[PDB]
């Protein structure tokens, strides 16, 4: 399968806009959550070749990497959008709206200032798509098939950097940039795992059955 | 409750 | 200035071998706790120097030092250990004297876990047959990638990362192959970082039980 | 203190 057509079968995988319709606000996060979490199922398994994988590794990758996942597509839908996170079409939040719930604000800022960074690159659609893809598969028989799996998404990202047309240089340069950004993805997701999994324990989230079973492999 | 496995499995 | 001149500046900023004596008694919760933690208090007088070595590091706002030294010095530890151990596989070679398997894990509560991320990690690194320039690149980017000063961090992450990709050339394979590896050991920053996670909440853990002594750097550290 | 000490006084 060439890097294009891997690329391609990723846009095709795309999830589509999801609609939610002091304590709404952590409502709204936790349903969306919920709802985001069944979309990026059907979208892992159109990845080629993540459905031969071990059952013990498709869970594995998507209990380590799910709350990543959501936050690359949030960072995306809020590029450009400067100063929003644009949640949902229906849920379209700004830093002083996460005042309101203590430990939000510190999380909207990084997902803010890692969504500026993106923007000031130009992330494009096609370098994001791989991307996410990356994230999932780089989470964290079977463990050949994932290391397969993963080097033909990046082969996919060089290809779709090349296209840009830019230096050899500036293509390593730009490769480079765009994968560090990736860690300020993780620590992101890491303060909201922690965050969630703490009104988990003070039951102050509706229990929501996929976001908690997602939520307790951690 | 297994929905993640059940949704991968269908 | 050039990235061979930036490569050559962290080759002589690298910190010097640190000194631990093994235990003359098998290992306890405790030996082991004391050991590790004595060592990673050393090191990190050494990290401080080492970063001030780095050329523009000394130019940043104070606070930027400050931040970046307390978001990234466990996994800086870390990347330290998984080079140190690369060409002795099994070994976890936390100092000359200090040379640990991973069934001496057993000895503290949790801590084989993160002995078996170091491990694995130090096996791709292995794998990939992580160059002594590469290793002196990743390690500055990790510091300065933790995460007028924002322009600055800017400069001297490109700076660092125009160095990688110049060493990476200088093995003269293919472009796209300079590419992949470089993207190969960009994602293997990623599980470092993980295992630098696991350890600090272990870390913050073993503390809470009592177990860690007082430890002037080390505690200044992990409460940030 | 330590690291601020550690960074500007040694
Ligand atoms: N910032 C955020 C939330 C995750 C989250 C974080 C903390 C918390 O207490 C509860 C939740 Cl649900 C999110 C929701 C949908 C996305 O697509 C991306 C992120
Ligand atoms: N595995 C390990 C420790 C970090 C560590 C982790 C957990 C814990 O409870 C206490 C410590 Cl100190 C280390 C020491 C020096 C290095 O150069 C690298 C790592």
């Amino acid at each position: 399968l060439s890097p294009e057509q891997l690329v391609l079968t990723l846009l095709e995988a795309e999830p589509p806009h999801v609609l939610i319709s002091e304590a709404s606000m952590m409502m709204s996060l936790t349903k969306l959550a919920d709802k985001e979490l069944v979309h990026m199922i059907s979208w892992a398994k159109k990845i080629p070749g993540f459905v031969e994988l071990s059952l013990f590794d498709q869970v594995r990758l998507l209990e380590s990497s799910w709350m990543e996942v959501l936050m690359m597509g949030l960072m995306w839908r809020s590029i450009d959008h400067p100063g929003k996170l644009i949640f949902a079409p229906d849920l379209v939040l700004d830093r002083d709206e996460g005042k309101s719930v203590e430990g939000i604000l510190e999380i909207f800022d990084m997902l803010l200032a890692t969504t500026s960074r993106f923007r000031e690159l130009k992330l494009q659609h096609k370098e994001y798509l791989c991307v996410k893809a990356m994230i999932l598969l780089n989470s964290s028989d079977s463990s050949r098939k994932l290391a397969h799996l993963l080097n033909a998404v990046t082969d996919a990202l060089v290809w779709v950097i090349a296209k840009s047309g830019i230096s050899s240089q500036q293509q390593s340069m730009r490769l480079a940039n765009l994968l560090m950004l990736l860690s300020h993805v993780r620590h992101a997701s890491n303060k909201g795992m922690e965050h969630l999994l703490n009104m988990k324990s003070k039951n102050v989230v509706p229990v929501y059955d996929l976001l908690l079973e997602m939520l307790n492999a951690h | 409750s297994h929905k993640l496995v059940q949704l991968l499995t269908t």
